[PDB]
DNA sequence: CACGGCTCGGCCCGGCG
DNA sequence: CGCCGGGCCGAGCCGTG
């Protein structure tokens, strides 16, 4: 009982056109940031809290006495030494936000990234200022309805990363993986859990790739795209029949050279599709297995997240995934080290709240749950690369997280680092 | 060989601000009458009382006291005056500046100029954006109206320099240089480099130390610098001509100061000759007191009474001092010991002795027969540095040969590298085959790629109001336009080598992971783009052979 | 070592031109019958055929058959250097030049170095064309230059006895109809519903150089590239190929 | 070092150390010396014209940045023509006689 | 004389060159430089200024604009974070590049000797001194421009614990670094000046420094 | 819902034009009186008066009365690509466009988005005009393109029965004089002495497109805007209103 | 440190007139 | 023959490599 909700093939765009292809194009980003206001608006508005929604053009119309809540995209974001001055800027025009450094969301205020959608509560003053006193994230429902518990416990398991071909691969701990869901386990307890388990997923990187950065063919066991999805495909294809897979691109895949990303090159990645047992899905992408929601991403830009705030730091790459949930867009960043392609409309946007969130692509482990919500990071298959040596990076490689589908929870972190 | 034209090329250092439009074109901001709002520096007839940007007075024509300003009370006061009050406002603390953001009208001016040099028939004046000295103390306009005339630029001290590459020699046949034995003998030279009496024009004669054989580009060019120097001497200053060139041939002796960049100090160096090619020679003790490597820099040329006339340190910019600077001071005799290191190794023996050609064999190091070899080390102290050096290997000519080199008349990248890359097939030592591609491929690569991970992350600017957004505003409107937002990496960037690279991989065998790499490029650069430039227009002949796809179906 | 002789240069230059908005270099199939021209476009969007039966010239000697390869631009220049009634000459011995004589008032002569094209020879006959119409020159130039104005791909439909063009942007539209009923329209030959796209651009490559006495037909099918023809002094005509959108 | 980088249009002229490239004769004309190279024009000529008089070529051996300058005596390259003969072309006006039918240049001569 | 000064200078160097040479002319110079013979210059840091403009460019043979257009300033500061005591603080400029290594690494030299000469103390960094130092190693050759000589990270804090007067001046770029706020360090910028005369200069071109060394006699330098 | 049939389509397309370059969006206020139009520059220095009597147009389908509003670029490219003779026709019904209709030798149809403007109604009646003159087209369009040479602000001098024009830059001066004894000066109504100086590129912009048969009218008064009109098939007349300088 | 693309005025038209 | 709307080019003018 699995279904493949969201899909960004599922859904088509149309270009709009205006002998100049620039004009197309600057536009093709207006309409992507219209798109995010709108869909980040409408969901703030779904808000019971807030009320008393303004155009911020019309906060002249306004009395400095009435309060007014708005919404907008954050243009900056500069704190000083009595709080944070933020430039708020919805579909009408810019205003400039203040907020006090004790109000109850001002850590909220603190760690919220530049060029997202947040809603303000407050009051306007007359000098060309909106002096705010509460401050609004998407965020997510509180109190959200229990499920329908199943038949009886099935399972499924996450993984990330396997950056195939690179010869940091810890190809021996995956193969005892592989043997790992085949039954052949040490414990009772895990043969129950394998008796179960009917779905594996599988969230980017799935092959190291080619000039992904400099240097990179030193480290290439195998220097051929073709080959390394092809040697993929031949590790994927020992899969017990009786479970399902769905795998989606990264950054270093054969697909789209921003997010988000349709799907694999079916050119090069034709051997992977031919799999009988595998689901091939989109970057991002959500699953509805026994109706549990579960948001799939490779999440270029949790590094977007620790690389703007400072307070979060490595080996607990819980908290951005609790930013990004938070925010309920998976990369609001714009221009930095992650790519937004020019589509018209924003599908990045966490449209809805999920049960469980995947991610990876930093490798480093790690599970957090946030209001019902189970963050998880699936870690990685590879050990450090010498670059990432270069960029004081520590893997947490064949870390396995184990998850029943009921209550939509991680239960059990399988570590294979010992055969590698 | 080319003229030092600043980017925007210059012709006169006046401020004009916006008022000349794009080229801050004076004369169009004059008959246009607009009116412009510049910071400069006024001066005040004692006699008179008149008041204006220029030196001397339009009523009595006698010296005008330099304009002091207060930023805060905006108090003028003559020279004399804030020479007491130390440049300080006597109810401001703040510091007396020298100029101030002022009303200019250019159409009296530049009609006082006309009047004042007899010239008229300019057909532009581009000026100065914005003076950038620390004084912002503005040339008088009738010099840029000569230089106007006589269509030279200028350069940012008030010289006019002549960038060439230069390279050495040290004995020149006078038949290479188009000059006469008569005129060689006037010049000084007495003998050849063997003693001899100069009689003919090809005996090979020793260049002494600071004589220069300019390029006849800068004949060209310095021709016109001498018809500038002429009419300023006389319309401007009133005084006698001082070159009367009519030809190149006439500069032929008169000094120039070649200057370095990065540099502050030039050297006065007498031209004694022409040649073809676009270098100009010297004598290496020339080029090296000048700081050069002579491994390829590029050297200012500029005229001795030129340089005179038309410097001031008051049109110096004031911060940045870059790679090039202005003659400072000028050395007026070589001195071959305070000179360079670079110069002390040069060998100067007639012919290299049998010893060191034996000598090379066992592959000693070079110092290990130092001892044998003359050099300029060897002679330093002793008046003969200058005497006599001596050379291996005559030349024919120092000019014979292709004067200009194939890489300028080439346009197209496309077929740049199918030059580039059209030579390596005919020699035997290059094996492009694999690796001039492959090195060259490597660089196709990179620049692609780069452009692709970067368009995704870039910023947007409007012509008018720089103020570029690192984010589209929805509207596409702008501040203070209401206009539209230019994008900064176009996407005619990112395909802008495709057609070369894939060239390259259909032809020469390269190795396939720069192959996979580049078809794999070809197809994000589609991917990237198929829901803006969605596919419309099929063709009708499809596959010539291409070698992704083709590269594909195996 | 060929020479021709053709009258009102200044009408071939026209058509030389008309050639040469799509293409930049291109070789020239003398025949004793005839000089005949083919080629494609960098985009391979379009195909120019030109065909010229030998009877068009004033006087016409080729002796043998050979190819000719001329720099589209060079020769666009001096042609356009031709005017109304001067009379154009075209000789060739044996070195490697194109002798061009533009003789009206005076004689003047014009050499061009022939230079090597690589031929890539494409001929594609008679096709499944539903619809073929002919049409007034300045209807369809008018035409295209008002879907200038909306769009860069114009659309055409064609029904039975009437014909349609039209195209549509972000928000204005543009149609024109036409039947047999209208002046302009000469003929229609409906065999069923047609329906097609093209680039503006390139069909404004096309009919520009069309006064209001020019003849031209038009073969097509739905999701298929156009064929338009005019003739040139009712014995040699050209024709181009121009494949659909989408 | 000098085969590192290979901006586009920028020929390379022989592989480091390799029999064909720029055979060396230590000397010092009246031209080079410094730090330039002198060279047969005719190995400017049949490169083409890339070299001039004064193209900065990037060495190997004696050190980066040779300027380029002309020395007639020295002997220039070894061309084979179209037709399969072999010439020695050492001065200048030959080249510009054969530079049509230069089907290899085998060896570029001296430096 | 006419590029530095200071008045008069040129005709005591002719003599002290005929005698010493270049090098030892330059100190003996500096000597009566701050013993006062060519006029008071005022406070300390002129005295400072002169000999130390005027040292550099008899070195450098006044051939380039390092005593000008490089050397933006010279102060005299205080081991605050480490006894309050005096030394002698350089600030170049990007531009000192142009001179090269060797003008850079003579500017050391100098820098070494007038402290010494006006009775200064040593330089004594902090570690936040010396790592923020480093950072602006690989940061400076990794982004802005590539250093002809990359010293090792070790090689960097040992010149940082062995020069005793410092290599600094005013922020090149707009690049922000981590060791922000350092005591004495007025910005928190990539310092390309006292980067490149700290890699490009006394490391870059050591040997020939101690050369100078030797033909100077000057201690502390092993 | 109406419909108007006007014949001369480049005619009325000049003066769309005319009231086109200086205002980028107006609207048009159908009664079933005629087409009205009235609107002011950005600058608030010229007053752009269209009146258009319905007898004027060959047929007038007015039911009701409503505003247009109009992006005036676009229906300036559109209404521009009509020709001497070809028929105008727009329509408009339920839905928010006008349908254009040039129907000469063939019918095209157009459609323009209608576009919301936001009126700003300042309706100024007659003022005291001191001096008030009707002069031949070509003499004011001449007479601008004079001024245009020396300056950048046109001065205007009547006086009893002399109508006099100058302007003066930096040292070239330009004069224009003539009266009812001259021929292009077909009336002059001398209350006093009047003198005024205007924009002469906002002049530019009004005598644009004018030919020798066309008359003018201008009143005015001591520093104070000028009026200008003149009449369009002489039922519907245009009036610019023109601030003075200084 | 150096190249190409992109847009902008200034001449240079061909067609309407 | 004039004008005027388009064409072609020289000029910034940017960017990035
Ligand atoms: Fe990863
Ligand atoms: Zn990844
Ligand atoms: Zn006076
Ligand atoms: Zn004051
Ligand atoms: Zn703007």
């Amino acid at each position: 009982n699995y279904e493949v909700k969201f899909d960004v093939r599922q859904v088509k765009l149309r270009p709009p056109k205006v002998g100049k292809e620039g004009e197309i194009i600057v536009e093709a980003y207006a309409s992507l940031f219209k798109s995010r206001l709108s869909k980040l608006k409408r969901i703030l508005r779904e808000n019971p809290e807030i009320s008393n929604v303004v155009d911020i053009g019309k906060l002249n119309y306004v009395s400095g006495d009435e309060e007014v809540t708005i919404i907008g995209l954050v243009n900056s974001k500069r704190e000083t030494n009595r709080g944070l001055i933020f430039e708020v800027e919805d579909k009408t025009g810019i205003v400039k936000v203040f907020l006090p450094k004790d109000s109850e969301d001002y850590r909220e205020a603190f760690k919220v990234l530049p060029d997202a959608v947040v809603a303000f509560k407050g009051f306007y003053s007359k000098k060309g200022i909106f002096f705010a006193n509460k401050f609004y994230l998407p965020d997510v429902p509180l109190y959200r309805k229990q499920k329908p518990p199943l038949e009886e416990k099935v399972y499924a398991i996450l993984i990330s990363d396997i950056h195939v071909g690179s010869r940091e691969f810890c190809e021996k701990a995956f193969l005892k993986f592989l043997e790992w869901l085949n039954g052949h386990v040490e414990s009772k307890e895990e043969e129950e859990i394998v008796s179960r388990v009917k779905y594996l997923i599988i969230a980017g990187d799935v092959v190291d790739g080619i000039g992904i950065y400099p240097g990179q063919y030193s480290d290439l066991v195998i220097p051929d795209i073709f080959d390394q999805y092809e040697a993929l495909a031949n590790l994927l294809a020992n899969v017990p029949e009786h479970i399902t897979m769905f795998i989606g691109p990264g950054n270093a895949d054969a697909a789209r050279p921003a997010i988000p990303q349709p799907e694999f090159y079916k050119e090069y990645a034709k051997p992977i599709y031919k799999l009988k047992n595998a689901i091939i899905i989109s970057n991002p992408a959500v699953i509805r297995l026994h109706g549990r929601d579960f948001l799939i991403a490779h999440g270029r830009g949790i590094e977007d997240v620790v690389s703007f705030v400072p307070g979060l730091t490595h080996h607990k790459p819980g908290l951005p995934m609790v930013e990004l949930l938070k925010m309920r867009h998976l990369a609001p960043t714009f221009g930095g080290k992650v790519p937004i392609a020019p589509d018209p409309e924003d599908l990045l946007v966490i449209e809805e709240v999920p049960d469980l969130v995947q991610m990876g692509h930093v490798h480093v482990y790690d599970a957090v749950v946030y209001r019902g919500v189970q963050l998880v990071n699936s870690a990685t298959w590879q050990a450090q690369t010498e670059f990432q040596k270069m960029v004081n990076i520590v893997p947490t490689p064949a870390k396995v997280p184990v998850v029943d589908v009921e209550s939509a929870r991680v239960v059990k972190v399988l570590d294979f680092s010992g055969w590698c | 060989a080319k003229e030092r034209k600043m980017k925007p090329p210059v012709q006169v250092l006046f401020p004009i601000g916006l008022a000349g439009g794009s080229s801050r074109d004076i004369k169009k901001a004059a008959e246009e009458g607009k009116v412009a709002e510049v910071e400069i520096a006024f001066f005040k007839c004692p006699k008179c009382g008149h008041v204006g940007p220029e030196h001397l007075c339009p009523n009595c024509g006698t010296r005008k006291e330099l304009l002091w300003v207060c930023p805060r009370c905006n108090a003028e006061y003559p020279e004399s005056q804030a020479e007491g009050y130390n440049y300080t406002c006597p109810k401001c603390n703040v510091k007396l500046r020298p100029y101030a953001k002022r009303k200019i009208r250019p159409s009296e001016l530049l009609n006082r100029a006309m009047e004042n040099v007899k010239v008229y028939g300019v057909d532009k004046l581009k000026g100065v954006m914005g003076m950038t000295s620390g004084w912002k103390m503005p040339e008088p306009l009738e010099k840029g109206l000569l230089r106007a005339k006589n269509d030279v630029y200028v350069f940012k001290d008030g010289t006019i320099r002549f960038d060439a590459t230069d390279a050495p020699i040290t004995h020149f046949r006078p038949r290479e240089i188009g000059v006469s034995v008569e005129k060689l003998r006037e010049l000084g030279y007495t003998h050849d480099f063997e003693g001899k009496p100069l009689v003919s024009e090809d005996q090979i004669v020793e260049l002494k130390p600071q004589d220069i054989i300019l390029s006849k580009e800068a004949g060209r060019y310095l021709l016109k610098v001498a018809k500038f120097v002429d009419d300023l001497l006389e319309k401007f200053y009133g005084l006698p001509r001082f070159y009367n060139a009519e030809k190149m041939e006439d500069l032929i002796g008169h000094l120039v100061i070649g200057l370095a960049p990065h540099t502050s100090a030039g050297i006065v160096g007498r031209i004694i000759g022409f040649v073809d090619a676009l270098v100009g020679y010297a004598h290496p003790y020339f080029h090296a007191a000048k700081r050069r490597n002579c491994d390829g820099d590029e050297d200012a040329v500029m005229l001795l009474l030129d340089a005179l006339l038309n410097f001031s340190r008051y049109y110096l910019p004031e911060k940045r001092g870059g790679k090039m600077d202005a003659p400072l001071v000028i050395t007026t005799r070589l001195d071959p010991r305070e000179v360079d290191s670079e110069v002390h190794n040069m060998d100067i023996v007639r012919y290299y002795p049998l010893e060191f050609y034996e000598a090379t064999y066992e592959l000693k190091s070079p110092k290990e027969l130092v001892g044998v070899i003359e050099r300029v080390e060897d002679r330093l102290g002793k008046p003969e540095m200058y005497y006599g050096l001596k050379f291996t290997h005559d030349t024919d000519d120092i000019a014979l040969g292709p004067k200009m080199s194939l890489y300028k008349q080439l346009g197209d990248m496309e077929e740049k590298v199918r030059r580039q890359l059209e030579v390596a097939k005919r020699i035997r030592a290059v094996d492009e085959h694999g690796v001039a591609e492959k090195i060259l491929n490597s660089h196709l690569i990179p620049d692609l790629r780069g452009n692709l991970r970067s368009f995704t992350r870039q910023e947007f600017r409007c012509v008018k109001c720089n103020t570029k957004f690192r984010r589209p505003p929805l509207n596409g409107k702008c501040p203070v336009c209401g206009g539209k937002i230019v994008l900064t990496v176009s996407k005619g960037a990112i395909e802008k080598y495709l057609g070369t690279a894939k060239m390259l991989v259909t032809e020469y065998n390269v190795k396939n992971y720069t192959r996979q790499r580049i078809c794999l490029t070809e197809r994000d650069i589609d991917s990237l783009f198929e829901n803006v430039f969605p596919e419309t227009q099929l063709t009708l002949i499809v596959n010539p052979n291409d070698i992704c796809q083709r590269l594909v179906m195996a | 070592p060929f020479e021709i002789v053709f009258e009102g240069a200044k009408e071939f230059a026209q058509l030389i031109e008309t050639a040469s908005r799509l293409i930049d270099e291109a070789a020239f199939k003398v025949t004793e019958e005839g000089i005949s021209m083919r080629a494609m476009d960098p985009s391979r969007v379009v195909l120019i055929d030109l065909n010229l039966p030998a009877s068009i010239f004033s006087k016409y000697e080729v002796d043998g058959e050979e190819t000719i390869g001329v720099n589209m631009d060079h020769l666009k220049k001096v042609l356009k250097r031709g005017k109304a009634k001067e009379t154009l000459i075209l000789r060739k011995g044996e070195e490697n030049f194109l002798e061009i004589s533009l003789q009206g008032t005076a004689t003047r002569t014009f050499k061009l170095p022939l230079i090597d094209v690589e031929e890539i020879e494409v001929d594609l006959p008679e096709l499944p064309f539903t619809a073929k119409v002919v049409i007034l020159g300045d209807v369809i130039k008018e035409a295209v230059k008002d879907a200038s104005l909306v769009s860069d791909s114009m659309k055409f439909i064609a029904k039975e006895n009437e014909f349609t063009m039209r195209a549509e942007g972000e928000t204005q539209e543009v149609e024109v109809k036409l039947t047999l009923e209208d002046e302009g329209l000469l003929d229609i030959e409906v065999q069923e519903e047609t329906k097609s796209a093209y680039g503006i651009s390139y069909l404004s490559d096309m009919v520009k150089g069309l006064g209001k006495a020019d003849e031209v037909t038009i073969k097509f099918g739905n999701e298929m590239p156009m064929q338009m023809e005019y003739y040139i002094r009712d014995e040699g005509r050209l024709i181009f190929l121009l494949a659909p959108r989408v | 070092k000098y085969a590192k980088e290979v901006i586009g249009g920028r020929p390379l002229f022989s592989d480091p150390s390799k029999p064909g490239g720029f055979r060396l004769r230590y000397g010092r004309s009246r031209a080079s010396g410094f730090a330039t190279w002198g060279i047969n024009p005719a190995t400017m000529i049949l490169v083409d014209e890339f070299l001039a008089i004064g193209t900065q070529l990037k060495t190997e051996r004696p050190g980066k940045g040779a300027v380029v300058t002309p020395v007639t005596t020295i002997e220039g390259p070894i061309v084979k023509l179209k037709d399969g003969s072999v010439l020695r072309v050492d001065d200048y006006n030959l080249a510009l006689k054969v530079r049509e039918d230069v089907e290899e240049i085998l060896y570029l001569g001296d430096a | 004389e006419s590029l530095v000064g200071p008045p008069g200078v040129a005709k005591r160097i002719r003599e002290l060159v005929k005698e010493y040479g270049k090098e030892i002319a330059a100190l003996k110079i500096v000597d009566e430089i701050i013993e006062g013979k060519f006029g008071d210059l005022g406070s300390r840091e002129k005295y400072a200024e002169q000999a130390v403009r005027t040292a550099l460019a008899i070195l450098t043979e006044g051939i380039v604009s390092a005593p000008i257009e490089g050397i933006a300033n010279v102060k005299i500061k205080r081991n605050t974070w480490a006894d309050n005591s005096e030394y002698l603080a350089l600030y170049y400029a990007g531009p000192i590049r142009s001179s090269g290594g060797t003008a850079q690494a003579l500017s050391v030299l100098v820098g070494d000797y007038v402290r010494r000469k006006l009775g200064l103390d040593r330089f004594k960094p902090s570690e936040k001194h010396i790592e923020r130092m480093v950072e602006e190693v690989d940061l400076y050759h990794r982004a802005v421009t590539r250093l002809q000589y990359h010293p090792s990270p070790e090689e960097v804090r040992l010149a940082m614990r062995n020069i005793p007067i410092e290599i600094t001046g005013e922020a090149t770029d707009d690049v922000e670094v981590s060791h922000r706020d350092v005591p004495g360090v007025e910005t928190n910028q990539l310092r390309g000046g006292a980067i490149l005369v700290l890699a490009e200069g006394v490391l870059q071109k050591a040997k020939k420094l101690v050369k100078y060394i030797d033909k100077m006699g000057i201690e502390g330098w092993e």
